[PDB]
């Protein structure tokens, strides 16, 4: 199952490379030609705009690696 | 299926998402397609 973007804290996160997919439990970002799910973090995404404009945006959570 | 058609089994893909792929293949990020999807679709339909 896919989504074009993730809505997180009011911002739309697009996949930097690859496609956002759901494996039945969690959302992961993976590459189009070979399934290998990655954790969706702020490194694997491109933020642009608000959540109102994208059709099909989903309420997932994007991980922040700087948290201690 | 899109471009997946010419390389192994065809893989279904939402049409707008294959367009995002195609936009991102010309240097324009996918953000343009999703934010301006209505205008892009209207220009396509008018051109036809
Ligand atoms: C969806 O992805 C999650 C996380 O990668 C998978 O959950 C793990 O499954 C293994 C194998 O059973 C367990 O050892 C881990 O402890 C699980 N992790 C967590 C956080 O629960 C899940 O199995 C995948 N589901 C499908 C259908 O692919
Ligand atoms: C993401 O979550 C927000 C809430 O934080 C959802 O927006 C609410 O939708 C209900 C109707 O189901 C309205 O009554 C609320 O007023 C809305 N709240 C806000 C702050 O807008 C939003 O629909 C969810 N998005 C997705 C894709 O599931
Ligand atoms: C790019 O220019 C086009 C027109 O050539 C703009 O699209 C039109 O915008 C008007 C409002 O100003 C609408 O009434 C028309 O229906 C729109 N038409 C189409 C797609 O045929 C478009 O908004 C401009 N885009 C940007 C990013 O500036
Ligand atoms: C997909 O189509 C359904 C109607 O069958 C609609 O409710 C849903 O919002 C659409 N999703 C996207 C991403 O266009």
């Amino acid at each position: 199952t896919t989504a074009p973007a993730i809505c997180h804290e009011g911002k739309a996160y697009f996949p930097r490379e690859g496609v956002f997919v759901f494996n039945g439990t969690s959302w992961f970002i993976t590459q189009r030609n070979f399934f290998s799910p990655q954790i969706i973090t702020t490194d694997n995404t491109f933020v642009s705009g608000n959540c109102d404009v994208v059709i099909g945006i989903i309420n997932n959570t994007v991980y922040d690696p700087l948290q201690p | 299926a899109g471009w997946t058609f010419g390389a192994g089994a065809a893989l279904q893909i939402p049409f707008a998402m294959q367009m995002a792929y195609r936009f991102n293949g010309i240097g324009v990020t996918q953000n343009v397609l999703y934010e301006n999807q209505k205008q892009i679709a209207n220009q396509f339909n008018k051109a036809i």
